This record gives C-alpha cells, structure tokens and sequence, in this order.
C-alpha cells in the first residue's frame, strides 16, 4: 500500500520465528508505534510463502478492534514487510511476570469477552483461525486483547472440506483432529478458547501433553473418556481405538476449582465433546458469565 | 451441524455477496487488449482444468485462479506470449492458497513445456500478488454451490456433480459469462442441473436466502443452457472428459434437456 521503510525507525527486536524477524518501529512522520514482520522471499527458492500469502489475503478483510491490524504491505523483490498494529504484550507473558497471585476475575471476564467478540468475526469472514493459544493473544495498556499470527489461518467454505491435519499447537489441540476427523470446523477455535479460559483462571496450561496419544488421554482423565451417548460417531472416528482407556468423567467443579458456577458453566460448554454441541463464539457472548463485564 | 456452521452461514453468504462484487473483473476487459482473445483465454482455461487433473487439485483452486486471471486482465495488458505465464502464476497462487499440499514451483515450470523459467514464473507471481493486492480470498462459484447444496430434498450427488460441471463449463467463456457474477452462475447451474436430474426447480428456500428467482435468473440460465447444448461441440473438451470420471459421477455423459419452461 503506501509505505516505505525510509519512514520507519526501528526500535527493538520483539520476536522472532520461521517467519522471520518482528521489530518494534516508529513512523517518523505520523508518529505511530507498529511492528514490522520481515519475510525474506531471496531466501525463497519457492517464492512467496502460503504462509503469508494466506497472512496478508486474510488479514486484509479482517477489521476488527480484537483482531490485530495489518497497516500496510512493503513489497521488494529482495523482502517482505508486514507493518502491524503494535501491542505492548501477548497474553502468555502477562500470565508469567504479573499474573503470580492470579488475575483477577474482571480482567479474565473482559479478555475472553473480547477474544470472543475477535473469533466470531473470524468465523462469520468464514476464517479458521487454528493457532489460538496465549503466545499469540497479544494485549495493550488499555486493557484491550487481540487475535494475532494468522500464519496457519484458513478460509474455509461451508460445508467445510478436509483441510490440514495436525493443526493448532497441541496444547490447545481439539479432540476431533487428535482422533483424525476428516473434517473439523469453528468448534476447533472454541476448543482452543476454552483451554485458554482454564488456563488465564490457574495460569497453568489445562491439557500440557507431551503426544498425541497423551493429550488424548489427558483431556479423557479430566473430561471422561467420550461414547456413543456424549459423542454420537465418536468410535466410528479414523483413530478412535477401541482399547482406549475408559476414564470416568470427573466433576467439573474440580476441573477449575475456584471456578463459579456461571464460568463453569460456559467452560463446560466449550469443552464439549461432540463439535455439534459445542457452544459458538457468537452464543457465548450471551453468557450469564459476561453479565456484569 | 458444526462442518455446516449453522451459527455463521447466512453471515457467511452476506459477506460473500459484498467480496464477489469487490472481486468483479472488468466485463468488457478483453476489447481493450490489444493482443488476446475470449479464444485465447479459453485455450488457458481449459489447459488449467488438464492441469488441476493432472495435479489432483482441488475445483476450487481451479476457481480462484481464474478469477485471479481475469481480475489481472482487466488492469495490464499482456502480449499472447505470455498469457501462459500469467495463467501458470495465477494457478501456483491459488494452490498456495487453496491446497493442502501445492505443487512445487518446479511444476508448475514443467508443465509450462519449458516455455517459461523458474525466475519467470516467481516474479509473474509477485506482479499478480501487486496488482491484486494480495486479495486472494475471491468468492467463487463453488462457494455459493455448496451453500445451495444443502438446500436439496434430499441430497443428491448426480445434481451436485452436474451443477459443479456446468459452472466449470462456464469459466471457458469469457463471453457471456464475465457479465454474471459468481452467486447468480451458481444458481443458474444448481436449477438447470436439479431440473435436468430430478425435474425439481430452484427451491422457495433458496429464494429466501438469496433473493434470486427464476425471473432473476433467466438471462444466465438461457445461456448456461445453451452452452450445456452445445458443450459436446466446444473447440474445448477438458471439462467434459474431466467429468466422465466416477468421482464426478459421470455427469458430462447424462443428456441436457431440450427446454426450460422457464
Ligand atoms: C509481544 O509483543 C509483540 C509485538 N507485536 C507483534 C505484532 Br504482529 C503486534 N505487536
Ligand atoms: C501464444 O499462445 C497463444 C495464447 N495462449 C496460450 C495459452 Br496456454 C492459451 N492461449
């Protein structure tokens, strides 16, 4: 768009990754804070990457307070810059370096109320997010939160295809790709939230797997271990075994102890099993839990 | 269910009704080139069908990058010389954004004949990537299709097929077929198919979805008929032989109907 980098300073080095390089920079003329995401292309001997080219083409329609800002675009035969929206932290830091005695309850309320407000733009610009975790959840110093790292997003159509296997960081990984489902939708992203919800309450991941197979087992030693009755299809699923350990459903008020019943609640209905039942983004903003945010 | 997004599908179909209109190429694009015509670009199109076959590339890659083609038409002129490059960086972008697993740039080179180079081919993609402004994610026909898919009483797979068939049919001619966006197609070709397999005509559910009727759609169905007639005479075959195969249910082998009463 209309940008050059002759009009950036850089500041520091923020980050990093396979994307490349993330500084925080200032527009000498307007004054504006951004980062710049560097993709090299001459390191590129396959051209643009579907990374960025997915990145940018989503990112471009995207306008949205809880979603992060693409700025601008510098092309170069040489380089790639993505100009972002700066935001001072991300979500798994705060949790880190301030949260140690906990964050309080009205900040946990007005972060997930905005991660849901970002997400339900997302689903209804028929986007996958796929990558929801706390490390690209990034906050400012007005208390705002905001999706970012739409690297591994997709659009989707409706119904959906089968799209990649193996998405979004295992973590916070939904039990529908661990089992092989041939085709996952938005309930992935609400998974992915729910595991988050649980872990800004304990500052502590919900389901911290070290494998497929142990993250499965995992979420079934803390969700029960789900049948035909919770789960309709559930057994009939790619890698469903039938040898599967059949671990009891545990009270949920012991999943998230200091939990009160309307936060539980809405947890227990982002957890679901069956993706059918799973609540949306858009239903969840109605929650009693949000009454008072 | 959820794989239909029950919560998101109307927001979705809105949404996609604004972008196919910000994602229009030019009608009248290929009047100002100096150098190419419909029939060139037909000989393109259908080489992309062979090549998304040859790929195993999904029908929807085969969509954007022809709107991505005709979107780069309409603003730069190109020599027929290069019509191919155009079209081989159009179908690695869409592959890019649309695939699982794209093919690699090398590919896409060798099935270009060694017409064009690798360097060729990556910096045609950068030119596309500016002239688009890496506005990739296009609603295509096939989005609006499987959309009105779930709309049939009950489902059946000889009507999808056949609709899939007539709106590929439809990106060969850029004449008339530039003038109708890609919702009103994509129920052009879901109507004709329905009539053609089960008698059915295009449902009152789909009329309150879309707002289109079968007064709206005449114009496009008189057309999309006409070429279905004469499909088995187009100087291009790839779509047909395409659709011989059993993964599309033999579609391109079942008879048009002689008329509408539309
Ligand atoms: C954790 O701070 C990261 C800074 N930042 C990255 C983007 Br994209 C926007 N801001
Ligand atoms: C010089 O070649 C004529 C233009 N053309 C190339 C293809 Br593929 C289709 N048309």
């Amino acid at each position: 768009g209309p940008g050059s980098m002759e009009n950036f300073q850089k500041v520091e080095k923020i980050g990093e990754g396979t994307y490349g390089v993330v500084y925080k920079a200032r527009n000498k003329l307007t004054g504006e804070v951004v980062a710049l995401k560097k993709i090299r292309l001459d390191t590129e001997t396959e051209g643009v990457p579907s990374t960025a080219i997915r990145e940018i083409s989503l990112l471009k329609e995207l306008n949205h307070p809880n979603i992060v800002k693409l700025l601008d675009v510098i092309h170069t035969e040489n380089k790639l810059y993505l100009v972002f929206e700066f935001l001072h932290q991300d979500l798994k830091k705060f949790m880190d370096a301030s949260a140690l005695t906990g964050i309080p309850l009205p900040l946990i309320k007005s972060y997930l109320f905005q991660l849901l407000q970002g997400l339900a733009f997302c689903h209804s610009h028929r986007v996958l997010h796929r990558d929801l975790k706390p490390q690209n959840l990034l906050i400012n110093t007005e208390g705002a939160i905001k999706l970012a790292d739409f690297g591994l997003a997709r659009a989707f159509g409706v119904p959906v295809r089968t799209y990649t296997h193996e998405v979004v960081t295992l973590w916070y990984r939904a039990p529908e790709i661990l089992l092989g489902c041939k085709y996952y939708s938005t309930a992935v992203d609400i998974w992915s939230l729910g595991c988050i919800f649980a872990e800004m309450v304990t500052r502590r991941a919900l389901f911290p797997g070290d494998s497929e197979i142990d993250q499965l087992f995992r979420i079934f030693r803390t969700l029960g271990t789900p049948d035909e009755v919770v789960w309709p299809g559930v057994t009939s699923m790619p890698d469903y075994k039938p040898s599967f350990p059949k671990w009891a459903r545990q009270d949920f008020s012991k999943v998230v102890p200091p939990l009160d019943e309307d936060g539980r609640s809405l947890l227990s209905q982002m957890l679901h099993y069956d993706p059918n039942k799973r609540i949306s983004a858009k239903a969840a903003l109605a929650h009693p839990f949000f009454q008072d945010v | 269910g959820v794989n239909e997004v029950p919560d998101y599908h109307e927001d979705i179909h809105t949404y996609l009704r604004e972008m196919e209109v910000k994602c229009k190429p030019k009608v009248g694009y290929m009047k100002k080139q100096p150098d190419i015509t419909n029939s060139m670009r037909a000989i393109l199109v259908d080489w992309l069908v062979e090549v998304g076959e040859e790929y195993k590339l999904q029908n929807e890659t085969l969509h954007l990058a022809v709107n991505y083609i005709d979107r780069f038409l309409s603003s730069m002129s190109v020599l027929r010389g290069k019509l191919q490059l155009v079209g081989t960086a159009a179908m690695l972008l869409a592959s890019k954004f649309e695939e699982i697993y794209p093919p690699e740039v090398a590919e896409f080179v060798y099935i270009t004949d060694d017409t064009y180079t690798k360097k060729q081919v990556l910096r045609m993609e950068h030119l596309v990537l500016k002239v688009l402004a890496f506005d990739l994610a296009a609603p295509t026909i096939n989005q609006f299709l499987t959309q009105y898919f779930l709309h049939q009483q009950p489902a059946n797979c000889k009507v999808e097929s056949l609709a899939m068939f007539l709106g590929e049919l439809s990106l060969i001619d850029a004449d008339p077929y530039l003038k109708y966006l890609p919702s009103v197609i994509a129920a052009a070709a879901f109507h004709l198919a329905l009539y053609t397999v089960t008698g059915q005509s295009w449902p009152e559910s789909l009329v309150q979805k879309t707002g289109y009727t079968l007064e709206t759609l005449k114009p496009c169905l008189l057309d999309l008929h006409q070429t279905y007639l004469r499909a088995p005479q187009h100087a291009q075959q790839s779509i047909r032989e395409k659709y011989k195969n059993s993964k599309y249910h033999g579609v391109s082998l079942l008879n048009p109907p002689e008329t509408l009463n539309v």
